[PDB]
C-alpha cells in the first residue's frame, strides 16, 4: 500500500522532469530512483482482475537501466524512457481498479486484491519514496494511532430526508401545529408554523424545536445562518403520515423570534449563539440543536388585522423558518463533499465492470444508505478504497 | 393535540405513585341520587334534601353539588332514561313480576348504545352480528315481525296480511329485540306511539351504577344464554325503612365513587371518538 | 504500558520458578531476565499516589545481582531474593492503582499517572518480556490497527429496562393490547398480551414485535430460545404511565404461534429462525428483530370456552411470550460479563479510597449508565483501565 | 493433523515473544523452532478452497531464515519477522476453513482436504512441537485407544423437548393425571398433576415417574436439585394430543412427597437419593430416574379445605414438580457447552460460504438434530471439526 503510492510518485514525476533539452542536474536523483525501481521489480510476474467484467491480464517486467551520462537530455534520451514508463502506468491502472472493487467485512484496512498482497513483502520496500499527500500522510498518521483529520468544503454529512411533524392535528387538518424540513447534503431548511397565530397560547408566543444528530464529530466549522426557509414559503398541497388524504398549507411568514443555536458534544453545550446571523464558527460538535418561536405582533395595521381572526377559518397560516449550511470542516473519518471526485471515481468503476452487490457497501453505493449506517466496518473499507482511488488520480484523470 | 389518531403509550414499570386525588374529585364534580316517588312519602319531611346535604359536607362534597331527581317506577322512568351529572347512581325495588324489565333498565343505562334510524314502510330490516340490537321504547310499542328468505317471500308469515305476523312485544315502554342474525325481516311497529332504532353497542358506561333495594340479585344485562355476569357496578341491599337505605349511601360514599369512573366519552381526549 | 506487563510476568515467575532444591537449568534463563531487570531499574527514583485518600510514596531502586553458580539452589538462594521480589511487587501494586484511578477525555489510551508516563522511555524498553496473556495481546493487535476479539460467558450487553407499551387503551383499563419486557444482563423476556383474545381481529389473530438495538456488534453468539416468559405470568398491579393510578393484569398464557427471529446489521438479514426453538447460533449482528403473533384456538373444550366471552367483562387476558439467552458470544471491544472480575477490581479501589467524580466515568461506576451511552471516548478509557486491572491481578488476587 | 497444531503454536508464540527490546537468551530456543518450519517448507506449493463460495488460493513458500546473532532484539529483527509470519497465518486461516467444511461417511476421522492430506507426509513430521492443548492431548490419547476426558460447564445433553402423558383422560378434560416436562440444554423440570387431589387412591396418595436416557455416559457430575418446577405453575391452555381441541390447567402446588432419585448406568442404581435436596454429586451415570409422590394433606384449616371437594367440578388442580440441573461434568466425546465457542466457529462458516447440505450433518448444523442422533459416524466426524475450529481460534479470534 506504502509501495503502490511509491510507484506513482515517480511515474509522475517521470513524465515531467525527463524531457527533451533539460540539464542533467535536474534529474539526478529520480534517475536514481527509477533505476532502483526496475532492479526491484525485474523478474516477478503479476496477475490482475478475474471479477465482473475486469478481464484477466498478466505482468511481467524485464527491462533495463537508464543511462546516467549525457549532460542535456536528448530525443534519444527521452524516447527510450517513455516506452517504459507507458508499460508501468498500464500496470498501476490494473491494481488500483482491482483494488476498488473489493471489499472484505472482517478486516476491511487490509489489501484484497492479489497483486496488492503480493508488493506487501519486504522484498518491496526498497521501492518506498517520500509520502506528501494528504490521503497517504492520513494513512500513515492512523496506522501508528496519531490523531489525522480530513478538510472539507460543503461536506455530504447529512442523509436525504424530508418529512414533517404535526404536534396538534384532525382530520378537517385545517388547524395544525408543527415543523417541516428539509436535510440534504450540507444544509438545514427548518420551518415552523401555526395556523391561528398563537391566539389562545399563553403569552401569544408559540415555541418550537428542530435537533439534528451528527454521524461523525466535525470540527473547526464555518457555518452561514440565514433567517427564512425559502422553501416552505409557496402554497402547497402535502400528503397525510400515512398517505390516506392531502392537506393544504397557505402561508404567510413572520420574523423567527428569539433564536438559539446550541453546538453539542456528548450532551455538553461546546458553543451558543442568541440571534445573531451571518458566519459564525463552532470548534468542535456532534449534534445541532436549533430553537425559535413565533409571537404574535401587538399591533397591527388594518391591513395586516384581517389576515388573522379569533373564529375558526384560517385561510392565511403563520410560518417561521431558518436555514443552516456548512461551509468548510475537518473531519477525521473519509467522507464526500464538493470539491474532489473520489467518490465519483470508485462508482465509476463498478458501474461500468458490471460488479455484483457484496457483503459491505450498499447495492449501487448509495451515499443516502452509507451514511445512514456508517458502521465502523463501513469506515476501513471506505478508507481503503478512495486511498487507492487517490493513487489512481496521480497517473490517469 | 392530534385528537383523531391513535398513538402507542409506553412507561417504565418502576415510577412512584402520584398523591390520593381522592379528595380533589369531590371538590369538582356532581352527584346524582335517584329514588323511586313512594321513597318520599314514607320519609314525611319536605326538609330531607335539606338534611342530607348537610351530611355530604362532612364526607367532601360542597352544597351545591349533590342533586337529587325522582321517578314513578321503573316502568315510567324508562320512557326516557336520560343521565345527566358527572357521577350517579339509581336505586330501585325488587318486583317479582318486572323480572325481564329490570334487566332492560340496567342494560340500557350501564352500556353504551350507538343509534340509527329506521323506517317500517320503506326498507326491509336484518341484523348484522352479535352487537346489533333494535331498541324501542314510548308509550305503548307492539312488534311483529315477518321473516323472509332468499327471494323476499314470508316464512311462516303472509307479508300483505299483518295478523300472520309473529309478536315478540305488547304494549311496552321499553323494548330490546333480539332476532335471528342474518335475515331481512319485515316489521309491524305502531310507531304512533313507538319508536324503534336501530342500535349498536360499544363498551359500556362507566359513571353510572345500580343499586337493587331488595329481592334475590339476578340481572342479565347481555344477550346470550351462555353467559350472564354480574358486574362491578350492580349491587343489592336489603330494606326495612328507607332512611336506613340513605344513611348507607351517604356513609359510604368513598366506596361507591371507587367501583365507578368517570364516562371516557365526556373526555375532551374522545373529541373524534364519538364524543367531544 | 508494555514494560509494566514485562515487570509483573517476570515477578510472577520469579515465585514460581525460584523453589528450594530446584535444578539450575530450570532457572537459567529467567535469571538472565531478572538480572537485567535490576540493572535498567538501578539508580531511578519514582513517586506514586496523591488523588484521594491514597497516600504518597517514594520509591528507590539500589539492588544487587543474583548468583549464577549453583547446581542446585538451596535455601540460602531462594531468602535472599524473596526479599528482593517483596520490594518490586508492592511498587507494582502502587502504580497499578495510581493508573486505575485516574482518567482523561482528550486521549484516553494515554498513560495517565506520573510513574507509567516515564516508563514509557526508551531507557525502559530493554525490560520487554513476552506478551502472552488475552488483554495484553489485544492492546498490541488493536495499537497498529489490526482486528482483535475478546470471547465472553453471558456479557452484559443489555442495559437494565423493564417496562411496557400500550398499544390499545382507555382510563377504566379493562380493554389492553400491548407488549411487556425485561432486559437485564444477557436476556430478554418478551411477553405480548391481548385481553379480548382476538375475538374481532381479522382472521383471529394479533400479531406482536419487539426490537432490541445493540451497542457494540457481537460475533459468534451461542442463543437459547425458550417459547415462555415465567416473569410475566402471574397476577399483578401495575401503575399506570404517569404514575396516576394502577391497572391489573390477570394473564393465562397460550403458545406463541409463528415465531420469527432475526439478526440484523445495518438493516441486513444475516440469520433468521422460524419457530425454531433451542440453541440458535448468530455469526454477526447487532439488532435483535423478535417477532411473534397470538391466535384464538379455534376448537375448545367447555373447560376453556367459558375463559373467553363475546361481550366486555375479561377476567381471564390472554399472554403469549419468549425468552431469549446469550450464553457466549465475541465482541470486539471490552463488556462485562460472568466469569472474570476486571469490573469488580476497578471499582472497589474507586471506592476504597474516596476518589471523586471524574470528567468521564458516570458517577459510583454505575454499569448501566455506563452501556447506555458507551461513547468511544469512554471506550478507550474503559480498556486502558482493565488492561492494567489485569496486570495487578497476576501478582495481588 | 498433529503438525497442523506445531504450524499454530510457533505461530502464536513468535508473535509473543519476538518483541522489541527483549533480550535474546529469551527466544533462543523459538528461533531455531522457527528457522526449521521455514527450512521444511520451502519449495513446497499447496492450493486450498472450492468449495461453496470459498475462494481457490494457490500458496507458495520461499522465505529466508532469522538472524541469530543480536543480543537484544531490535526494529529491523521484529519488522523483517513480521512480515513471514504474517503470510504463514494466513495460510492456516485457509486449511483450518478448508477442512472445517468438509466431512466424510466411510471414515471421518481421516483428513479430508487436499492441504491437510499433503501435510500427513514423513516429510513435514520435522515441524512437530509440543501438544499441550486439550483437544491436541485428547486427540493424541483417543489415537493409541487410552482413556480422555472433556469438561464441561452446562454441557448441552439434552435434545429440546417439551410435551406430557396423560394416564387418565375423557373428552371432557376435566378429572385428568400424568406429568409434564421440558428437557432443555442441561436441565430437567417434570411436574406431575392430578385434579381429584387423591381424593379415591388408596391410601390418598398417587405415584409419579419419569425416566430420561442420557445418549452418552457422564462422569462426576455436579447437580443442583430444587423441590419446585416453576415453569408448571401458572394456568395455561394446551392443546390436545393430536391438535384436535385444547384443554385447561389451573394449577395449585403442593411439596414432593417420598422423592427419589436414581443413577443408573446399564440398568445397575450407581448412585440413589432420598429427599435430599440442594448440590448432589453422580459418579457415573447414562440414565436418571425421577421418582416422587402425591399426597393428600390429611388436616386442613377452612381456606384450603374449600379447594378439593369430593365431587366432579375441580377448579383448583393439585401439582407436584421437581427441577434438575447439570452444573459441571466430565464425558468422554465432545460436545457443546455454555463456555466455549467451538460449535459456533463451524456454523459461522459454514453459513458465510453457502455450503450445500452433505452426507452426515444435518442441514444447518442442528444440534437438536445431530445430539438425538448421535450416530458413531457423526462422532468422528463432530471430533474432527472441532479440532480444527480449536487450532484456528489459537491465531485468529
Ligand atoms: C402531591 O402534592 O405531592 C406529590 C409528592 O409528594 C407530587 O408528586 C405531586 O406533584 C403533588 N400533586 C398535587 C398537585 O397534589
Ligand atoms: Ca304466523
Ligand atoms: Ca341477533
Ligand atoms: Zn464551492
Ligand atoms: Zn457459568
Amino acid at each position: 500500500m506504502d509501495v503502490l503510492y511509491s510507484l506513482s510518485k515517480t511515474l509522475k514525476d517521470a513524465r515531467d522532469k525527463i524531457v527533451e533539452g533539460t540539464l542533467y542536474s535536474n534529474v539526478s536523483d529520480l534517475i536514481q530512483q527509477f533505476n532502483q525501481m526496475i532492479i526491484t521489480m525485474n523478474g516477478n510476474e503479476f496477475q490482475t482482475g478475474g471479477i465482473g467484467n475486469l478481464p484477466i491480464r498478466n505482468w511481467n517486467f524485464n527491462f533495463g537501466l537508464l543511462g546516467t551520462t549525457l549532460l542535456n537530455l536528448d530525443a534519444n534520451y527521452v524516447e527510450t524512457a517513455r516506452n517504459t514508463i507507458d508499460y508501468f502506468v498500464d500496470f498501476v491502472d490494473n491494481v488500483c481498479m482491482d483494488e476498488m472493487v473489493r471489499e472484505s467485512q472482517r478486516n476491511g484496512i487490509a489489501p484484497q486484491s492479489d497483486s496488492l498482497r503480493k508488493l506487501s513483502a519486504i522484498k518491496f520496500k526498497r521501492i518506498n519514496f517520500d509520502n506528501s499527500s494528504e490521503y497517504i500522510e492520513n494513512w500513515n498518521l492512523q496506522n501508528r494511532r496519531q490523531r489525522t483529520g480530513f478538510t472539507f468544503h460543503k461536506p455530504n454529512i447529512f442523509p436525504y430526508s424530508a418529512s414533517f411533524t404535526l404536534n396538534r392535528s384532525q382530520p378537517a387538518h385545517d388547524n395544525l401545529m408543527g415543523t417541516m424540513w428539509l436535510n440534504a447534503g450540507s444544509e438545514i431548511q427548518v420551518a415552523g408554523f401555526d395556523y391561528s397565530c398563537a391566539i389562545n397560547a399563553p403569552a401569544n408566543i408559540q415555541q418550537f424545536e428542530h435537533i439534528v444528530p451528527l454521524r461523525r464529530v466535525l470540527t473547526t466549522a464555518t457555518i452561514t445562518l440565514l433567517p427564512d426557509a425559502e422553501r416552505f414559503s409557496f402554497p402547497r398541497v402535502i400528503n397525510s403520515a400515512d398517505g390516506a388524504t392531502t392537506w393544504f398549507f397557505n402561508p404567510v411568514i413572520l420574523r423567527p423570534n428569539n433564536v438559539e443555536v446550541e453546538f453539542l458534544l456528548n450532551g455538553q453545550i461546546i458553543n451558543t449563539y442568541q440571534a445573531r446571523f451571518g458566519t459564525i464558527v463552532a470548534r468542535n460538535f456532534d449534534t445541532i440543536r436549533l430553537s425559535f418561536q413565533l409571537m404574535r405582533p401587538p399591533n397591527m395595521t388594518p391591513a395586516v388585522a384581517v389576515l388573522f381572526p379569533n373564529a375558526q377559518p384560517f385561510e392565511h397560516h403563520a410560518t417561521v423558518g431558518l436555514t443552516l449550511r456548512i461551509e468548510s470542516a475537518v473531519c477525521e473519518s473519509v467522507l464526500a463533499d464538493a470539491s474532489e471526485t473520489l467518490l465519483a471515481n470508485v462508482t465509476s468503476v463498478r458501474q461500468e465492470y458490471a460488479i455484483p452487490v457484496g457483503p459491505v457497501f450498499p447495492p449501487g453505493m448509495n451515499w443516502t444508505d452509507l451514511i445512514t449506517n456508517y458502521s465502523p466496518s463501513r469506515e476501513d473499507n471506505l478508507q481503503r478504497v478512495f486511498t487507492v482511488a487517490s493513487i489512481r488520480s496521480m497517473l490517469i484523470k | 393535540q392530534n385528537y383523531g389518531i391513535n398513538l402507542p403509550i409506553t412507561g417504565s414499570m418502576d415510577t412512584a405513585y402520584a398523591n390520593s386525588t381522592q379528595e380533589e374529585t369531590f371538590l369538582t364534580s356532581t352527584l346524582c341520587l335517584y329514588y323511586p316517588t313512594e321513597a318520599a312519602t314514607e320519609i314525611n319531611d319536605n326538609s330531607w334534601k335539606d338534611t342530607l346535604s348537610q351530611l355530604f359536607l362532612t364526607k367532601g362534597w360542597p352544597t351545591g353539588s349533590v342533586y337529587f331527581k325522582e321517578y314513578t317506577n321503573i316502568a315510567s322512568f324508562s320512557v326516557d332514561p336520560q343521565l345527566y351529572c358527572d357521577y350517579n347512581v339509581v336505586l330501585m325495588k325488587y318486583d317479582a313480576t318486572l323480572q325481564l324489565d329490570m334487566s332492560e333498565l340496567a342494560d340500557l343505562i350501564l352500556n353504551e348504545w350507538l343509534c340509527n334510524p329506521m323506517d317500517i314502510t320503506l326498507y326491509y330490516y336484518q341484523q348484522t352480528d352479535e352487537a346489533n340490537k333494535w331498541i324501542s321504547m314510548g308509550s305503548s310499542c307492539t312488534i311483529k315481525v315477518c321473516p323472509l328468505n332468499t327471494q323476499t317471500l314470508g316464512i311462516g308469515c303472509l307479508t300483505t296480511d299483518a295478523t300472520t305476523f309473529e309478536e315478540v312485544a305488547t304494549a311496552e315502554k321499553l323494548v330490546i329485540t333480539d332476532v335471528v342474525d342474518g335475515v331481512n325481516h319485515k316489521l309491524d311497529v305502531t310507531t304512533a306511539t313507538c319508536t324503534i332504532r336501530n342500535c349498536k353497542k360499544l363498551g359500556p358506561r362507566e359513571n353510572v351504577a345500580v343499586i337493587q333495594v331488595g329481592g334475590s340479585d339476578i340481572l342479565d344485562i347481555t344477550a346470550d344464554p351462555t353467559t350472564a355476569p354480574q358486574t362491578e357496578r350492580m349491587m343489592r341491599i336489603n330494606w326495612k325503612k328507607w332512611w336506613q337505605v340513605f344513611y348507607t349511601v351517604v356513609d359510604y360514599v368513598d366506596q361507591i365513587i371507587q367501583v365507578m369512573s368517570k364516562r371516557s366519552r365526556s373526555l375532551n381526549s374522545a373529541a373524534f371518538y364519538y364524543r367531544v
